[PDB]
RNA sequence: AUAGUCUCGUCAACGCUCGAGAGGCAGAGUCUCAAGGAGCCUCCGGGGGCUGUUGCCAUGAUAUAUAUGGAUGAGACAGAAGUGGCCCCGUUGACGAGACUUAGAUUAAGUAGGCCUACCGCAGUAUAUUCCUAAACACUAUGAAAUGACCCUAGUUGGUCCAUGAUCAUUUGGGUAAAACCAUACUGCAGACAUCU
């Protein structure tokens, strides 16, 4: 089937930047589910934006296809204000089946560390090299 | 050498373009064009942030948690104004056109009662249909004698969804009818989704903002100092006054049609075909300000016809009283009649006595 | 939800149960996003908004 | 402290 | 010093021996009004207002023995009620 | 066709026409076709004013260079400042803040008195510092030192040199806005501490730098070929007329025979309009120019619209500031049919 | 003095700290040159601009 | 006197989704729910499919629960708490209360006094002058430049300025310190509805 990077361009919001390439978007959602796999996200609007209100560290990954748009709008800002890097992927059912939920998501927060149990912090320990990667990549833009 | 040469080419007056109720003034029937304008007033687009917000309508797109009556206070909260009111219900779970009229523009939230509203509605069958035709059959056959005109937008069989828009008084009647498709066609039906695509004059189409447009034009004006954006969120009152048909008025009459005179002959200016006795009219300025809902004392061939009248008597005044200098009683007739009242050809009220010469009761006739 | 819409020649919507049209536009939500009157980030909408010319009347 | 005696003048 | 006073600005960062403060109070400080603390002892006058209307900063300037280096993030600063003027006033009048 | 028309007669077509027809008087002048005395003394000079003079200095030898009988410049007094100056000879002084609700703009370095941790933060920084802004002029400006609001409309952060520690920004601001307290407030935001090390007008009100901007060299020679060679081709080059000073300005057109009662203080009427802007409100500032282009006034507006369309007599504007002198044109003023006929 | 500038196709100022840009265009300084009221150079400079055609009347 | 308008609080009548709660919305705290797991089959420890229209949670709503939905959320604590956080029908008539008026809509160059003055419109002038002197800013005259000059607890190779004149010394001499508007006084020009064919 057509790949939902291509599917998802002209549905994408004129605020959605920095737009992760499709390389970048490929390591940006296999990070993400790795660390759904450590169980250390955030999904939705609500707990990404209590997560950031508590402090919480990490990356934000938001969903281009969103509408209506005053869904998001707050979010990249607000990502400013707590100097937690941020960046945009056009198709949201892809955000969804990377975060380890069947329907799409709008925004997820990856908290590394967010898990108490151990084998959480062996799944953290094993994709930090990703997130370190990919944050610097986000931060180079 | 580039001077403007004489009849050289240039914009003739189109009244098509002009805002609200200056639109197509050239179709208006001229009584007189002669008159002073006084400086007073100002147009409805071009009024300063508090008369523009006190005189202001909100197009609204309303939530489907909330009900009208807590938008409209939560409007009445953020903008900080002394009054908000609204025409049309939305049930809760009912999202789409809500208009919020503040300050004076609560004065015409009674006289747009009993206006059309149009939905958009999505239904949900519970049984799949032998025949998918048979549902815009079915439709027909709860159109009209209550649901004035519906038409189906489109039915996905598969996913039992039909989505169809109709004209009805309220969003209870949408139930109603989406229960009355469900037995009509024996598989039984319910409501899904419902949205209110117009309510009364205005539409979805015509400049819809949300709670949060609001919000953030309050508070752009607020630490910005910048109300552009304020202006384009709120509409005038006019804009729900352009189906009336409209009379203007001298600038020397507005302010007694203020107080609560009866607007007369000598006050008219401009009149609209088509009036016709004790139909409902708008009297406006040549600004486009609305002074006023009145009823229209007189035809237009009347109008057309005689030197002496009332016009128009005031069903709802929408302008401030003190906006317009008070220049009543300055006209000849007028000061001609305080003359004989303080001579005593006329009593203290004005009513024709013993004194009265015998052409004063020839040619003056008392409207009251 | 399941109302959808797409803007027309002239502007106005039209509305349908599809996520993608015959003519392959994808269509919006009909329903607007959910408010609540103690909302506390028009700071953050208002400068995402003017950072790309979105704000009405700007 | 006090205007210019040239600034308010009395009429002639 | 005054019996009343009132917290007026949150410690931000030091800059050039100043300490800049984000403001916690909604009205405007005299220039060269005195800053406090708890104690109701003087660390400083205001020297500089700053920032947009949603967000106001000041810089005092410190006194003697006073370092801004020695303060720390959340250290709250204590104006006078009579140092504070309406922010109403520098805005244009309708 | 209207719009390589010069001045205030660009796009002329545009305008309502309330009377199309009128018989010229051969008097005055289009602003491009005056004498060379009228020329300047009705001058405005888009300048790139130096770095080392003040702006009080240049215009005072802008004055000794042309024997002007004054010049004027109405821009703010921060020294060191190059580019944008708008002088104006003699009866152009009168408009010397006509435009100052246009607003200037700005290209300025600020450097930083330390190296920033983060690059990034001085943009944001910037973005924290567009919008209505509490400013206090500075020591050296001549106003009086009382905290404002001033409103920066735009900002746009150009280049940053980390390592060079100085950034290039443009920025689009109110009317007595000082950029040296922006500078300070960025170093005070940033913590690291900065200041304003250049500084550059590049529009100051309607005139630009693109919008034929001259040196003081191009003013000296200019005067120099004048006197030498008797020819004003370099003069009238560098020399604009003062009807660039009010664009922008909502335009009625004045019937010849009604100019010069205008010129005595006399309200514009019905009769008198022939042409006029869409959308002129009651109470607007307004210029009134003739059929040649050259302004009269500065006037207020007494009508709107449907009373400029539908009213058959009545005070169209008043005079807020004449620029025209006085018999220019002739008084033609008594003559017309309505005043004759009372007179009779 | 630091601020230099090269021209964009619109004609209008591309503002710059580098003396030459990314595409290899040396950038010119966009300060004027200093002027003095007591200047006796005139006619040299209106000579060899009337030379090249670089006088604004010519 | 009469009549109208605006702001209000009661009764009656007629309609409606039939209207005050164990209610709803917004917000705060705690907890639960997102196929994040398990098995199988392939491909090169990881990737792709199958179980899986499965499972987990909510929902009886005019209702198919073999159903409809699920973070652009739902549920429990909570029939609670709180409301000095908000919301809970419309039209007409009558009564009572407070106000504003009681209005015929003027003026094709003004207002007030005794033919003339004063105010009003516009345009100008003045708002200290001369001499000496202090200071600031910029220039200019003379001499000094590539081993150029200045600053910093000072350099694994610091930074800034610099013939487009830096930084030093003598004083060589002149320049700038405005303009616009308000207020007061004075002077002058007009009282103009704009024909021209």
């Amino acid at each position: 089937t057509v790949d939902n990077y291509e599917a998802r361009m002209p549905a994408v919001l004129p605020f959605a930047k920095p737009l992760a390439s499709k390389k970048l978007n490929k390591k940006v959602l296999k990070t993400v589910k790795k660390a759904s796999k450590a169980k250390n996200v955030k999904r939705g609007v609500k707990e990404v934006v209590k997560a950031l209100r508590k402090g919480e560290k990490g990356l934000v990954v938001i969903a281009g296809d969103i509408s209506p748009a005053d869904v998001i709008s707050h979010i990249p800002v607000l990502c400013e204000d707590h100097s937690v890097p941020y960046i945009f992927i056009p198709s949201k059912q892809d955000l969804g089946a990377a975060g380890a939920t069947k329907r799409p998501t709008s925004v997820v927060f990856i908290v590394p560390g967010s898990n108490k149990k151990k084998d959480g912090k062996n799944k953290e320990e094993e994709y930090k090299e990703s997130f370190n990667e990919v944050v610097k990549e986000v931060q180079a833009l | 050498d580039f001077v403007i040469k004489p009849e050289a080419a240039g914009a003739s007056t189109d009244t098509s373009e002009w805002p609200l109720l200056l639109k197509n003034f050239d179709k208006l029937l001229v009584r007189s064009g002669h008159y002073t304008p006084i400086p007073a007033g100002s147009s409805p687009l071009k009024r300063d942030l508090k008369s523009y917000i006190s005189s202001g309508v909100i197009n609204l797109d309303k939530p489907s948690n909330p009900s009208s009556h807590e938008v409209v206070a939560w409007i009445k909260r953020i903008l900080r104004c002394e009054k908000t009111g609204h025409s049309g219900t939305l049930d809760p779970k009912v999202t789409g056109c809500l208009i919020v009229c503040i300050d004076r523009a609560t004065r015409l939230v009674k006289s747009q009662q009993g206006a059309g509203k149009e939905y958009v509605c999505i239904v949900r069958l519970h049984d799949a249909l032998k025949d998918e035709k048979d549902l815009g059959r079915s439709l027909e056959n709860l159109t009209g004698a209550t649901i004035y005109e519906s038409n189906l937008i489109e039915f996905d069989n598969k996913r039992n969804l039909g989505v169809f828009w109709a004209s009805c008084e309220a969003g209870t009647y949408m139930r109603t009818l989406c229960v009355h498709l469900g037995m009509l066609l024996g598989v039984g039906g319910h409501m899904q989704e419902l949205r209110r695509v117009r309510s009364g004059a205005l539409s979805e189409n015509d400049n819809m903002v949300t709670l949060h447009d609001v919000m953030d034009a309050q508070w752009v004006y607020d630490n910005t100092r910048d109300e552009s954006y304020l202006r384009s969120i709120i509409q005038p009152l006019e804009t729900l006054l352009v189906g009336y048909k409209r009379i203007v008025v001298k600038d020397s009459a507005v302010n007694a049609v203020c107080y609560g005179a009866k607007l007369m002959i000598p006050g008219l200016l401009r009149y609209e075909e088509g009036i016709e006795l004790y139909d409902e009219i708008v009297l406006i300025t040549t600004k486009g300000e609305a002074i006023a809902v009145a009823i229209a004392q007189m035809s237009t061939v009347d109008l057309a016809s005689c030197d002496h009248g009332v016009v128009a008597s005031v069903k709802r005044c929408i302008m401030e009283r003190d906006l317009y200098p008070r220049r009543w009683g300055l006209g000849p007739v007028a000061q001609k009649k305080k003359q004989m009242k303080a001579d005593g050809k006329l009593d203290k009220y004005g009513r024709v006595n013993e004194n009265t010469p015998e052409q004063w009761k020839k040619e003056y006739v008392p409207l009251d | 939800m399941h109302l959808m819409y797409t803007l027309g020649p002239d502007g106005k919507r039209i509305y349908t149960l599809k996520k993608v049209t015959e003519s392959g536009e994808i269509t919006k939500s009909a329903h607007p996003a959910r408010f609540s009157p103690d909302d506390k980030y028009s700071r953050q909408r208002v400068t995402l908004k003017k950072r790309f010319g979105l704000v009405p009347g700007q | 402290k006090a205007p210019n005696p040239l600034s308010v003048k009395k009429k002639k | 010093p005054p019996d009343t006073v009132l917290e007026m600005g949150a410690f931000l960062h030091p800059c050039e021996g100043d300490i800049v403060c984000r403001s916690i109070n909604t009205k405007i400080p005299y220039f060269n009004a005195p800053i406090y603390l708890e104690n109701k002892t003087q660390v400083g006058k205001v020297d500089e207002i700053l920032g947009p209307l949603n967000e106001v900063f000041f810089t005092i300037k410190c006194g003697d023995g006073v370092q801004a280096t020695s303060f720390k993030e959340g250290d709250k600063f204590y104006i006078a009620a009579d140092k504070l003027l309406p922010i109403e006033r520098f805005l244009p009048k309708p």
